[PDB]
C-alpha cells in the first residue's frame, strides 16, 4: 500500500466503488441501450411515443422560410424569394399583422398558397454570434487593486452612463464613448474588461483583433457590419477589441501591395464608430501592449475618447495584489505582507499572482498543509530571481 | 452517470463519508424497488411497442438534414440537402442534448419535424495532431535530467493524478511551462515522455506548420487548435519550434511577418484571455529563447520555464549505455575513453555516434562493433562543426 | 492607384474601380445624380478618379486654425452650463496642434471634470484640465528643464 | 503532400488525406518483412519531411546527371525495342550528343524512328539517327538559350 | 436481404413511394493497382547499366 | 551512484544491530540522534514511504529488540519512538500507538502531519476496541487527543478536527480552545453535518454549536440554530440574555418570519417595539414599499395572464364548449391569485358584485374568499373592505366574507383578535357550509398560535351531531393547524375518539381523511414520540388502519429524511388507496436535504415508469411537494409528461403539480407551456379547469410571494406552511370529487405557506437605506480553506430585490456591517467604523 492519505480513504473509496456498481446494475436492469439514431431516454420517449407528437403533427404545419425582398403599394403584397426554390408575390396570412412585415425580414410562409404566417430573427454569421458573453465572469471590482484612478476613469466611462443616465443628461454631456487600455504586458487589462463585463448590465461581446482576418476579400468588412447591426439590434451593448493593433495598423501602402485588406476592415470599423451612420447606444473598449502602432483616424477623439495609462503596481497596491490573491488559501496567520511587498522590485499582477501559487508549490513538496513565511520566501526567489533573465 | 454532488468538503472527511453513504443508501432502495417491480412483472413488453409508435411516428424515408438554427423553442430550422430552408418542429423523443447548429439531423419526409440527429466523423483534426504512444521510448529510455522531469510530472501530471494536494489548499496548477535550451539536450522527448505516460489527449504542433499562405488561416489553424482541446476531457498541448513564430516582434518589418504577428496574437489570446481556458496544459519549445515576445512568455502564461543543459561527465555515460544498449560490442569498447573528452557532446550528438559506428559496423559485415569503429565515428561526427577558429577567441 | 504585380486579389477591387470611373463620365453621360467624395489620403487616389471630369472640384479641409479652434468648442459647448469667464481666445492658443474633431474631447472632458468635482458650473480650470487630458502626454520620471 | 496543414484545409485535403493513409500503411509493417517501398521525386526539397522520419524512408540517394557511359547505357537500354540496321554504332550516336539528359535520349530513338518510317522502311539507319539526334540536342539548345534570354 | 451483405460502399435500388433497399446492384472494381507486377523485371540488371 | 551510497550509510548503522548495545558510549546518543534525523527528514515529489522509511522496513525486528528492556532513561524512549515511526508501513497492529504511548513525548509537530493524523485515526479506533472499564488506560489517550486537537487547530484542519472528537465522542471539548479565528468554519461543518447524523448525536452536536455561538456573543445565529432545535427555553435564554436593542430588533423579524411567538416581560426596553415587529404588523407597510419601489402596482386581469391572442385561433368561431361555470370559478380564483396581498384588483375593487355573481354556487364561496386573498396581510382595511361582503343576501357570499376574514387576519398576530372576535358566532351555526368557512377561516387564522381560547372553542364540534363528513375532516384540519408540532393532548384525544366513532361505511368516506390528516398535523417534528397514537390507531379497521397508521408515521417525521422510514415505505409501496399517502409521504420525510431531494426525484421517476394506478396519482402531488416554487427543469419535463395523459387522475394531479412548482416565479417558460398546454385540453373542462389554477399559481402575487415552506437558507422548517402544504395536497388524492367537485375552497390553505420573497434592508431606526446587493445562486463553503466566494452568477442590484428559490444575497460594499449574516427577509445595518 501507500503512505496514508486519510483515515477514511479506504471507506469512501468502498462506498464510491460500490456506488459505481449499483449504478451499472440499474444500467443493466433498465436497458437504455445506446441509440445511433439520436433518440431520447425511453422514460424521455415521453409525449414523444404519443400525445404530443401525435398532436403536434397535426395542427403544426410545416411553414417555409422565405426572404421579403418588397412590400409594394399600401394594400398588403409581398415579394418574397424563397432560397433555391422560387420568388413569389403572395399576401399575408390572418395571423401576421401588417405591422409586423418589414421589407429584409425573414419570414415564413407555406407550402400550398405561400402566405406569409410568422417572421423571423435575421441570419448571423456563426462565427459572429459567439462572440456574446452569454455566461459573465465572476471576477469583480475587489479583484482588482492597485489600480484606483484608471479603474475610475473606465468605470465613468462605459458603466456609470449606462446606469445613471439622467446626471449626465441634465448638465449636458454625453459621455465619452471608447477606452484604449495600454500598459506594460500583465497590468490589469483584460482583468478590468472581465470586471466590466460581470457588472454591467448590457449585452457583451468580445471581439478579437485576429479574428476578423479573413481569406476571402471583402469579408472582415462584413463581418464587423454585422456585429455592429446586431449590437445595434439591442437596448445597448459594450463591445471589447482585444489585441486591436491586429487589424489597426498604420497605412503604408507603397510599391507592391502589402496589407490592404486589413486596412479595408479597419477602415470599416472607422466608419461604423463615428461617421454618417449614427452611432447609437455603444461603448467600445479597447486594450494593446502597443498603441502607437494604431492609425491615425482611429485613435482619434469621436472613436477612442479616452486614454487610460495602466502603470506596474506601487507598493501599497503591489501588497494588496498579494493579499487578494493570497485569500482562498490555507494559509498561515501572520504574514508581512509588506515585507513580501517590498521584497519584489517593481513587478506586475501576473509575478504576484506567480508568487503565489510557487509559494504554494514549495508548500505542497514539503509535504505541508498549511503556507507559512518561509515558503513565502522561497517563492520569491524562484520566481523573481530565478526568472529575471527573461 | 447523471450523479448528485456531495459538495462536502470534497476531501476525505466525515461529512463526505455521510453524503455517500446517503446516495448509496438510495440506490439500495431503488434497487430494491426495481428488482421486485422486474419479478412482479417483465414489462419488457410494454416498453417495446413504445419503439412501435415511435417508428410508426418517423417513417419510413426519414431525411437527413442539416439543422441550421434551434429557436431555443422545440422549433428548429432545418436545411433539406438541395438547400432549401424550412421551419420545422422538433418533436418530443430527440435527444436534444444532441442538437447544435450544423447537426446532421433526421427529419420526417412529409412534414421535415425533426426526429433524431447522427453521429459525426471524429477527424477535424483530432487524427492529424494526437501523437499517441511515442514510439521511441517511455521515461526509461530517459537519464540525466531528473530535476527536470520532477518538475513537468507536477506541472502537468500530478494535477491530473492526485488534485486533492492542489485542492486542499486552494492554488490551481501552473498554467504553461516552456521548455528552453541548447539544440539537442532533451525537450522533445520529455514532452513525449509525459505525453505517452499521462491519461489526456496530447497534442503536437510544429511552428513552422502554422505558417500558412492564405491570409487568415493561421489564426483559424490556432483557433481550432484550441477548440479542440476542450472537446476532450483534460488535454495537452504542445507548439514545438515556437521560435519560428513567436519571435521578439519588431514593427520595421514587411512582408508576410505582419500575418506571424497576428497568429502570434491570437496564440496570446488563447492562452490568457478574455474567457477561462477550461482544463488543459500548454507545453513549449524553444532552442532560442532570448527572441521571445514578452507577453507570450510572461507569468500568467507560462508560469514555469525550464532550463535544459548539456549532459556534463556523467550523463553522457548513461545516454550512450542507453543507445549501445542494442547492438553486439566487442570487449574492447573504452567508452569512458570516447566520454572523457570535454568536447561539449550533445544528446542528439550522442545518437548520431551510435548509429553511425553501427552503420560501419554493418558496413564491414563484422558481427560486432569494435571501440576503434566508435572513435572514427566519434571524429567524424565532430566533423560537422566548422566555423572559424582563431575569431572570437 | 493600379500597379503591376504578380499578387492577385487587388485586381477586383481595381475593376470595380473601373466600374465606377465609367459611371462617373462615360458613355452615355449622367447629368442627374452628383457624387461625393471623402478621404485623408488623396496621394495614392487614381489619376482616372481625380481626373477633371468625374471629380471635378476637389476642395482642401486644413487643420483648424486659431479663429477655427474657437469657433469649434463655441460650437460644442454651446447647450453645457459653461461659466462667464472661459476666455475662448486663451482656450484656443493652448490648443496649438488640434484637429477639429478635438474640442469635442476637451469640451465633454470639461463637463466629465466638473462632474467629477462634484461642481454645477464650468471654470477656466475644467477646461484646462480637460486640454491636458486631450493630449495625452507622458513624463520622463524625472524634470530636469528649468 | 509536402505537408499536412498546407492550404488551411484541417487536413481534411484529399492530397493530404492519401498522404495519412500512406503514412499509415507504412507505419503497419515490420522492417523484417522483406517489403521494401521505393520512393522516387525529381524534387527533394519540396517532399515533405513527414516521409523522412526515423521509422521510415529516411536513406536517399543523389543522382548526378549521367556520365558518358551511364548515358550509352541508357540509350542503349531504351533503344532496345526497335528495329536498327546493321553496323549501327551507338557509341558514335552518344559521341555526338554531349551533355545530354534521359528524357533527351529517350526522345532521340523516337524520333530516328518516326524518320525512318518515313524514309518508307522498316528499319532505322544510323544516318537518320545521326539527323535525329542533331534535331533534338538543337532542339534543347535552343530550348536552353530560349530560358537564357528569358532570364535576361 | 441479410444485412450481412450490405456493405458500405454499394449500389441498391430503392422503391418509389417507400425507399426500400430491394436489391443489390453489381459493383465495378476496376482493379487499378493489378496492372503493374513485372515478376522477375527481366532483363534489368547491374550489368547493362554499366557505370 | 546514489543508490548505492544511501544503502551503503544505511548499512553502516543496520550491519551494528547492536550498534546502541555496545558499551561504548560513543554510538548510543550520536547513532540514534542521526537515525531520527535522518528518518524525520523529508523528501521531493510525492516518494511514498519516504527513502528512510522505506530503507529501515527490512531492519524491523531488531530494531524492536535492541529497544526490548534496556535502559528505560533515554534510550528506550527513543528506541521506542523510532519504532512508532516505523510502525507506519508495516500496517499492522498499534505498534505506533503503543509505541507512542511508551517513549519520548516530543513535540508532535516534529514528526509531521502524516503521523498525527495515523495517530489521531489509531486512538479513535482504540477509544472504540477500549471498554469504558480501563479509565486508567484512557487518561493518556485523552492527553494525546488534546494535544492533537490544537495541532489541527493551528494548522487550518477544522474539519478533521471535529471528525475525531466525534469519533471519541468528546464534541463538547471544543469550546475550551475553539478560539476567534476558527469558530465560524466548526459552526458551519457542525451544523451541516447534523440532519446526516442519526437522533440522539444530532441534539448533542447542536448543543455544541449553539453553546459556541454564544460563547463569542454571536446572538442570531444561536437563535437560529436554538429554533431549528425546537426548544423554546433556550429560545427564552438567547433573546432574554441579550443587551443590544438592535440585536434584538433582528431577532425579532427572524423570530416574526418563522411564526413563533415568545411573550416578553414588561420591562425590557422598547417593549412596544419589540412585540410590534414580531407581530408581523408592519409587513404590509414594507410589501407596499416594495411594491412601488419595483413599480408592479398595477393590477392584472385573469386575460393578461391567459394572453389568449398570441395562440393560433383556429377554432376562433364555434370552438370547444368549456363549462362557464367552472371557467368562471377558475377566473375568480386566479384574480383572487394574481392580486394577493396588494389590496387593489382592477375586476373585484371596481365591480366585485357582478364577478361573483357571474360565478355559480360554492363558486361564490371560493369566489367571495379570494377577495379575502386580495387583502392578505392588510388587517386594518381588510375589514373596512370585506364588510359589505360579510353581510349578503347568499349564504355562500356570507361564509366566503368569513374564510376571507380569515385569510386576512392570517399569518399577522394583532392583539385586538378581530378574527376570534367575529368568527365566534357561527362557530357552532346549523348550516355546514357557514361552519365549514368560519373554521377554515379561522385555522387559517391562528394556525401555530396555539391559542388554548381557539382550542377550546373548536374542539367540541369533531364530536356534535349536526358535523358532516366534511365538517369532521375541516375541524381537525383546523386544530391540527392551530396545534402543529404542540404535542397537544386535547387535539389528539378527540381525534382519536371521532376516528373510533365510525362505522366501516362513513370510513369510506374520503372526508374521514381528515381525521388522520389533523391528527398528524398536531405533532410534526416528533419522530419515535408518536408510538402511543400508533397503539391508540391499532384499533381501526383494516383500510382505514393502515390509511391512518401509515398518514401519521408520515406526518410525525417530517422534515427528517430519516433513510429508515423511506426505505419502509418504500417496503409498503413494492392494494388500497393506503399506498396514495406512502407516495406522499416518501417526499415528506425527504424534504430536507438536498441529497435526499434529488434521489427522491429520481425514485419517483422510477415509480412512474413502473408502478400501478395507485401510485401513479400520487407521485405528481409529491413531486409537487418536493420542489415548491423551485421550477427545476427535470421536474418540469417530467411532469409535463404526465399533463397530456390517459389516465385523467394523472393529468389533474399532475398539472396541480407543474402549477405548484412555479408558484409565485413568473416563469417563461412555464407559462408558455401551460398555454400551449390549454391549447391542447381546450375541450376538457376539468383540465381546463386545472390549467386555469395553475396559472393563477404561476402567477401568485406578481413574483412577489413564495410558499415555499423553507426559510432562512433553507435550513429552518417552517409549521404552518407544511401544515397548509399538507392539507391541500392531501385532498388532492382524492382530486376528481373535492377538488374538481363541491369541495374547493380547500385551496386556500396555501395561505398558511405565503410569505414574500423581499430584501429590505433597514438601518438602527427601521428606515429604508438602500445598498448595493450582489444576488445569485449559493455555494457551499464548507471545510474549504480561506474564505471562498460564497455565490455564483451573481448580478448587483439595488437592495429591494426579489430573491428566488436559492438565491443568496451579499453586500456589495464593506460600507455597512449588518447585523444577522442571513441577508434574507428584513434586515439591519450598521456602519462600518474603519471603512477606509
Ligand atoms: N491589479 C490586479 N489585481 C489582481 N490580479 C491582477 C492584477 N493585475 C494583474 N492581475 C493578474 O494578472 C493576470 C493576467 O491577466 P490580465 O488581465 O491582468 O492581463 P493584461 O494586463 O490584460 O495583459 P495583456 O497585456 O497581456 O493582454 C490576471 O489573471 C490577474 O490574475
Ligand atoms: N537524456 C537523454 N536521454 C535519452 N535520449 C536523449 C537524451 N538527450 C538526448 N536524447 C536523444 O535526443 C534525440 C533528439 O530528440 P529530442 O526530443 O531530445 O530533441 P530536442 O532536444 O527537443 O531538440 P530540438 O532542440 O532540436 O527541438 C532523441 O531521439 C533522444 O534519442
Ligand atoms: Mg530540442
Amino acid at each position: 500500500k501507500t503512505y496514508g492519505q486519510s483515515t477514511y480513504s479506504r471507506q469512501i473509496k468502498q462506498v464510491e466503488d460500490d456506488i459505481q456498481q449499483l449504478l451499472k446494475k440499474i444500467n443493466e436492469l433498465t436497458g437504455i441501450k445506446e441509440s445511433d439514431t439520436g433518440l431520447a431516454p425511453p422514460a424521455l420517449w415521453d409525449l414523444a411515443a404519443d400525445k404530443q407528437t401525435l398532436q403536434s403533427e397535426q395542427p403544426l404545419q410545416v411553414a417555409r422560410c422565405t426572404k421579403i425582398i418588397n412590400a409594394d403599394s399600401e394594400d398588403p403584397k409581398y415579394i418574397i424569394n424563397v432560397k433555391q426554390f422560387a420568388k413569389f408575390v403572395v399576401d399575408l396570412s390572418d395571423q401576421v399583422a401588417p405591422t409586423d412585415i418589414e421589407e429584409g425580414m425573414r419570414v415564413g410562409v407555406d407550402r400550398n398558397k405561400y402566405q406569409i404566417h410568422i417572421p423571423l430573427p435575421p441570419k448571423i454569421d456563426p462565427t459572429v454570434t459567439m462572440m456574446q458573453v452569454e455566461e459573465k465572469p465572476d471576477v469583480t471590482y475587489s479583484d482588482v487593486g492597485g489600480c484606483k484612478e484608471q479603474i475610475e476613469k473606465l468605470r465613468e466611462v462605459v458603466e456609470t452612463p449606462l446606469l445613471h443616465p439622467e446626471r449626465f443628461v441634465n448638465l449636458g454631456i454625453e459621455p465619452p464613448k471608447g477606452v484604449l487600455l495600454f500598459g506594460p504586458p500583465g497590468t490589469g487589462k483584460t482583468l478590468c474588461a472581465r470586471a466590466v463585463a460581470n457588472r454591467t448590465d448590457a449585452c457583451f461581446i468580445r471581439v478579437i483583433g485576429s479574428e476578423l482576418v479573413q481569406k476571402y476579400v471583402g469579408e472582415g468588412a462584413r463581418m464587423v457590419r454585422e456585429l455592429f447591426e446586431m449590437a445595434r439590434t439591442k437596448k445597448a451593448c459594450l463591445i471589447f477589441f482585444d489585441e486591436i493593433d491586429a487589424i489597426g495598423g498604420a497605412r503604408f501602402d507603397d510599391g507592391a501591395g502589402g496589407d490592404n485588406e486589413v486596412q479595408r476592415t479597419m477602415l470599416e470599423l472607422i466608419n461604423q464608430l463615428d461617421g454618417f451612420d449614427p452611432r447609437g447606444n455603444i461603448k467600445v473598449l479597447m486594450a494593446t501592449n502597443r498603441p502607437d502602432t494604431l492609425d491615425p483616424a482611429l485613435m482619434r477623439p469621436g472613436r477612442l475618447d479616452r486614454k487610460i495609462e495602466f502603470s506596474l503596481p506601487d507598493l501599497e497596491g503591489r501588497t494588496h495584489i498579494f493579499k487578494i490573491h493570497a485569500r482562498s488559501m490555507s494559509v498561515e496567520r501572520d504574514i508581512r505582507f509588506e515585507l513580501l511587498a517590498r521584497l519584489c522590485p517593481n513587478s506586475t499582477g501576473a509575478e504576484i499572482r506567480s508568487v503565489c501559487t510557487e509559494a504554494g508549490m514549495f508548500a505542497i513538496r514539503a509535504r505541508r498543509k498549511i503556507a507559512t513565511e518561509k515558503d513565502f520566501l522561497e517563492a520569491v526567489n524562484k520566481v523573481i530571481k530565478s526568472y529575471a533573465k527573461f | 452517470a447523471s450523479k448528485l454532488p456531495l459538495v462536502t468538503p470534497h476531501t476525505q472527511c466525515r461529512l463526505k463519508l455521510l453524503k455517500l453513504e446517503r446516495i448509496k443508501d438510495y440506490l439500495l432502495m431503488e434497487e430494491e424497488f426495481i428488482r421486485n417491480q422486474e419479478q412482479m412483472k417483465p414489462l419488457e413488453e410494454k416498453q417495446e411497442e413504445e419503439r412501435s409508435k415511435v417508428d410508426d411516428l418517423r417513417g419510413t424515408p426519414m431525411s437527413v438534414g442539416t439543422l441550421e438554427e434551434i429557436i431555443d423553442d422545440n422549433h428548429a430550422i432545418v436545411s433539406t440537402s438541395v438547400g432549401s430552408e424550412h421551419y420545422v418542429s422538433i418533436l418530443s423523443f430527440v435527444d436534444k442534448d444532441l442538437l447544435e447548429p450544423g447537426c446532421s439531423v433526421l427529419l420526417n419526409h412529409k412534414v421535415h419535424a425533426v426526429i433524431g440527429v447522427l453521429m459525426d466523423d471524429t477527424d477535424p483534426l483530432v487524427t492529424v495532431m494526437k501523437v499517441e504512444k511515442a514510439p521511441q521510448e517511455t521515461y526509461a529510455d530517459i537519464g540525466g535530467l531528473d530535476n527536470q522531469i520532477q518538475e513537468i510530472k507536477e506541472s502537468v501530471e500530478l494535477p491530473l493524478t492526485h488534485p486533492e494536494y492542489y485542492e486542499e489548499m486552494g492554488i490551481k496548477p501552473p498554467k504553461g511551462v516552456i521548455l528552453y535550451g541548447p539544440p539537442g539536450t532533451g525537450k522533445t522527448l520529455l514532452a513525449k515522455a509525459v505525453a505517452n505516460q499521462t491519461s489526456a489527449t496530447f497534442l503536437r504542433v510544429v511552428g513552422s506548420e502554422l505558417i500558412q499562405k492564405y491570409l487568415g488561416d493561421g489564426p483559424k489553424l490556432v483557433r481550432e487548435l484550441f477548440r479542440v482541446a476542450e472537446e476532450h476531457a483534460p488535454s495537452i498541448v504542445f507548439i514545438d519550434e515556437i521560435d519560428a513564430i513567436g519571435t521578439k516582434r519588431y514593427d520595421s518589418n514587411s512582408g508576410g511577418e505582419r500575418e506571424i504577428q497576428r497568429t502570434m496574437l491570437e496564440l496570446l489570446n488563447q492562452l490568457d484571455g478574455f474567457d477561462s481556458r477550461g482544463d488543459v496544459k500548454v507545453i513549449m519549445a524553444t532552442n532560442r529563447i532570448e527572441t521571445l515576445d514578452p507577453a507570450l512568455i510572461r507569468p500568467g502564461r507560462i508560469d514555469r520555464k525550464i532550463e535544459f543543459p548539456l549532459p556534463d561527465e556523467k550523463t553522457k555515460k548513461r545516454i550512450f549505455q542507453i543507445h549501445t544498449s542494442r547492438m553486439t560490442l566487442a570487449d574492447d569498447v573504452t567508452l569512458d575513453d570516447l566520454i572523457m573528452a570535454k568536447d561539449d557532446l550533445s544528446g542528439a550528438d550522442i545518437k548520431a555516434i551510435c548509429t553511425e559506428a553501427g552503420l560501419m559496423a554493418l558496413r564491414e559485415r563484422r558481427m560486432k562493433v569494435t571501440n576503434e569503429d566508435f572513435k572514427k565515428s566519434k571524429e567524424n561526427v565532430l566533423y560537422k562543426k566548422q566555423e572559424g577558429t582563431p575569431e572570437g577567441l | 492607384k493600379r500597379f503591376d504585380s504578380e499578387k492577385a486579389g487587388d485586381r477586383e477591387v481595381q475593376r470595380t474601380m473601373l466600374e465606377l470611373l465609367n459611371q462617373l463620365d462615360g458613355f452615355q453621360p449622367n447629368t442627374q445624380v452628383k457624387v461625393i467624395a471623402a478621404t485623408n489620403r488623396v496621394d495614392i487616389l487614381d489619376p482616372a478618379l481625380l481626373r477633371s471630369g468625374r471629380l471635378d472640384r476637389k476642395i482642401e479641409f486644413p487643420m483648424p486654425n486659431e479663429e477655427a479652434r474657437a469657433r469649434i468648442m463655441q460650437i460644442h459647448s454651446r447647450k453645457m452650463n459653461v461659466s462667464p469667464d472661459v476666455n475662448y481666445e486663451e482656450l484656443a492658443r493652448c490648443t496649438d496642434d488640434f484637429n477639429g474633431a478635438q474640442c469635442k474631447a476637451v469640451c465633454v472632458e470639461a463637463g466629465m471634470i466638473a462632474l467629477r468635482r462634484g461642481a454645477t458650473e464650468l471654470t477656466h480650470e475644467d477646461y484646462m484640465e480637460g486640454i491636458l487630458e486631450v493630449q495625452a502626454k507622458k513624463k520622463a520620471n524625472l524634470q530636469y528643464y528649468a | 503532400g509536402s505537408s499536412r496543414l498546407e492550404g488551411g484545409s484541417g487536413g481534411d485535403s484529399e492530397v493530404q488525406r492519401t498522404m495519412l493513409e500512406l503514412l499509415n500503411q507504412l507505419d503497419g509493417f515490420e522492417a523484417t518483412k522483406n517489403i521494401k517501398v521505393i520512393m522516387a521525386t525529381n524534387r527533394i526539397d519540396i517532399l515533405d519531411s513527414a516521409l523522412l522520419r526515423p521509422g521510415r524512408i529516411d536513406r536517399k540517394i543523389e543522382f548526378p546527371p549521367p556520365n558518358e557511359e551511364a548515358r550509352l547505357d541508357i540509350l542503349k537500354i531504351h533503344s532496345r525495342k526497335m528495329n536498327l540496321t546493321r553496323g549501327i554504332n551507338l557509341r558514335k550516336i552518344a559521341e555526338l550528343m554531349p551533355g545530354a539528359s534521359g528524357a533527351e535520349v529517350k526522345g532521340v530513338c523516337t524520333e530516328a524512328g518516326m524518320y525512318a518510317l518515313r524514309e518508307r522502311r522498316v528499319h532505322v539507319t544510323q544516318e537518320d539517327f545521326e539527323m535525329a539526334v542533331a534535331k533534338v540536342m538543337q532542339k534543347d539548345s535552343e530550348k536552353n538559350m530560349s530560358i537564357k534570354k528569358l532570364w535576361k | 436481404i441479410d444485412i450481412n451483405d450490405v456493405t458500405p460502399n454499394c449500389r441498391v435500388a430503392l422503391r418509389n413511394d417507400s425507399y426500400t433497399l430491394h436489391k443489390i446492384l453489381p459493383n465495378k472494381v476496376d482493379p487499378l493497382v493489378s496492372l503493374m507486377m513485372v515478376e522477375k523485371v527481366p532483363d534489368s540488371t547491374y550489368e547493362m547499366i554499366g557505370g | 551512484e546514489l543508490s548505492e551510497e544511501d544503502k551503503q550509510l544505511q548499512d553502516e548503522l543496520e550491519m551494528l544491530v547492536e550498534r546502541l548495545g555496545e558499551k561504548d558510549t560513543s554510538l548510543y546518543r550520536p547513532a540514534l540522534e542521526e537515525l531520527r534525523r535522518q528518518i524525520r527528514s523529508s523528501t521531493t515529489s510525492m516518494t511514498s514511504v519516504p527513502k528512510p522509511l522505506k530503507f529501515l522496513r527490512p531492519h524491523y525486528g531488531k530494531l524492536k529488540e535492541i529497544y526490548e528492556n534496556m535502559a528505560p532513561g533515554e534510550n528506550k524512549r527513543f528506541a521506542a519512538d523510532i519504532i512508532s515511526v516505523l510502525a507506519m508501513t508495516m500496517s499492522g497492529e498499534r505498534e505506533c500507538l503503543k509505541y507512542r504511548l511508551v517513549g519520548s513525548q516530543e513535540e508532535l509537530a516534529s514528526w509531521g502531519h502524516e503521523y498525527v493524523r495515523h495517530l489521531a485515526g489509531e486512538v479513535a479506533k482504540e477509544w472504540q476496541e477500549l471498554d469504558d472499564a480501563e479509565k486508567v488506560q484512557r487518561e493518556p489517550l485523552l492527553t494525546l487527543v488534546k494535544e492533537i486537537v490544537p495541532y489541527n487547530m493551528a494548522h487550518n484542519a477544522e474539519h478533521e478536527a471535529c471528525d475525531l472528537l466525534m469519533e471519541i465522542e468528546q464534541v463538547d471539548m471544543l469550546e475550551k480552545d475553539i478560539d476567534e479565528n476558527a469558530y465560524a468554519k466548526v459552526c458551519l461543518y457542525l451544523t451541516s453535518c447534523v440532519n446526516y447524523v442519526p437522533e440522539p448525536e444530532n441534539s448533542a452536536l447542536l448543543r455544541c454549536a449553539l453553546g459556541v455561538f454564544r460563547k463569542f456573543s454571536r446572538f442570531p445565529e444561536a437563535l437560529r440554530l436554538a429554533l431549528m432545535l425546537n426548544d423554546m427555553e433556550l429560545v427564552e435564554d438567547i433573546f432574554t440574555s441579550c443587551k443590544d436593542v438592535v440585536v434584538q430588533k433582528q431577532m425579532a423579524f427572524m423570530l416574526g418570519r418563522h411564526g413563533v411567538f415568545l411573550e416578553l416581560s414588561e420591562d425590557v426596553e422598547e417593549y412596544e417595539d419589540l412585540t410590534e415587529i414580531m407581530s408581523n404588523v408592519q409587513l404590509n407597510s414594507n410589501f407596499l414599499a416594495l411594491a412601488r419601489e419595483l413599480d408592479i402596482m398595477e393590477p392584472k386581469v385573469p386575460d393578461d395572464i391567459y394572453k389568449t391572442h398570441l395562440e393560433n385561433n383556429r377554432f376562433g368561431g364555434s370552438g370547444s364548449q368549456v363549462d362557464s361555470a367552472r371557467m368562471n370559478l377558475a377566473s375568480s380564483f386566479v384574480n383572487g391569485f394574481v392580486n394577493a396581498a396588494f389590496g387593489q384588483d382592477k375586476l373585484l375593487t371596481d365591480d366585485g358584485n357582478k364577478w361573483l355573481y357571474k360565478n355559480k354556487d360554492h363558486g361564490m364561496l371560493s369566489a367571495a374568499a379570494s377577495l379575502g386573498m386580495i387583502l392578505l396581510w392588510d388587517v386594518d382595511g381588510g375589514l373596512t373592505q370585506i364588510d359589505k361582503y360579510l353581510y349578503s343576501s347568499e349564504d355562500y357570499i356570507k361564509s366566503g366574507a368569513l374564510l376571507a376574514c380569515g385569510i386576512v387576519n392570517s399569518g399577522v398576530r394583532n392583539e385586538c383578535d378581530p378574527a376570534l372576535a367575529l368568527l365566534s358566532d357561527y362557530v357552532l351555526h346549523n348550516s355546514n357550509t357557514m361552519r365549514l368557512g368560519s373554521i377554515f377561516g379561522l385555522g387559517l387564522a391562528y394556525a401555530g398560535s396555539n391559542r388554548e381560547d381557539v382550542l377550546t372553542l373548536l374542539l367540541p364540534v369533531m364530536g356534535d351531531s349536526k358535523s358532516s363528513m366534511e365538517v369532521a375532516g375541516v375541524t381537525a384540519l383546523a386544530c391540527g393547524m392551530i396545534a402543529v408540532g404542540s404535542c397537544n393532548g386535547d387535539v389528539t384525544s378527540t381525534i382519536l375518539q371521532t376516528i373510533m366513532e365510525k362505522s366501516e361505511t362513513e370510513l369510506k368516506d374520503t372526508y374521514a381523511r381528515w381525521l388522520p390528516l389533523g391528527l398528524g398535523l398536531n405533532h410534526l417534528g416528533k419522530g419515535e414520540a408518536i408510538e402511543a397514537i400508533l397503539a391508540a390507531l391499532e384499533v381501526v379497521s383494516e383500510p382505514f388502519r393502515s390509511f391512518a397508521n401509515t398518514l401519521v408515521d408520515v406526518c410525525a417525521y417530517a422534515g427528517s429524511g430519516n433513510v429508515l422510514k423511506v426505505q419502509q415505505l418504500l417496503h409498503i409501496c413494492s392494494m388500497g388507496a393506503h399506498q396514495g399517502v406512502a407516495v406522499l409521504g416518501i417526499a415528506l420525510i425527504a424534504m430536507g436535504e438536498e441529497i435526499g431531494a434529488e434521489m427522491a426525484l429520481r425514485t419517483f421517476g422510477h415509480l412512474l415508469r413502473y408502478g400501478e394506478p395507485t401510485l401513479r396519482r400520487a407521485v405528481p402531488l409529491a413531486l409537487a411537494l418536493i420542489s415548491v416554487s423551485n421550477p427545476r427543469l427535470n421536474i418540469l419535463d417530467t411532469l409535463s409528461k404526465f399533463s397530456h395523459d390517459a389516465d385523467p387522475e394523472v393529468s389533474y394531479n399532475s398539472i396541480f403539480a407543474m402549477g405548484m412548482v412555479g408558484s409565485g416565479t413568473n416563469n417563461a417558460r412555464l407559462a408558455a407551456m401551460l398555454r400551449q398546454l390549454a391549447q391542447y385540453h381546450a375541450k376538457d373542462p376539468n383540465n381546463l379547469f386545472m390549467v386555469r389554477l395553475a396559472q393563477g399559481l404561476t402567477h401568485l402575487g406578481k413574483g412577489t410571494l413564495t410558499l415555499c415552506p423553507y426559510h432562512s437558507d433553507r435550513q429552518l422548517m417552517s409549521q404552518v406552511a407544511v401544515a397548509g402544504l399538507l392539507t391541500v395536497l392531501v385532498s388532492f388524492l382524492d382530486v376528481r370529487n373535492i377538488i374538481l367537485g363541491k369541495s374547493h375552497y380547500v385551496l386556500y390553505g396555501l395561505v398558511a405557506a405565503m410569505q414574500p420573497r423581499m430584501l429590505v434592508t433597514f438601518d438602527e431606526e427601521l428606515r429604508p437605506l438602500p445598498v448595493s446587493v450582489r444576488v445569485g445562486q449559493a455555494v457551499d463553503v464548507v471545510g474549504q480553506a480561506g474564505k471562498p466566494k460564497t455565490i455564483t452568477g451573481f448580478q448587483t442590484h439595488t437592495t429591494p430585490v426579489l430573491l428566488a428559490h436559492g438565491e443568496r444575497a451579499e453586500l456589495a460594499t464593506e460600507e455597512f456591517l449588518p447585523v444577522t449574516p442571513i441577508l434574507e427577509g428584513f434586515v439591519i445595518l450598521r456602519k462600518n467604523p474603519n471603512y477606509d
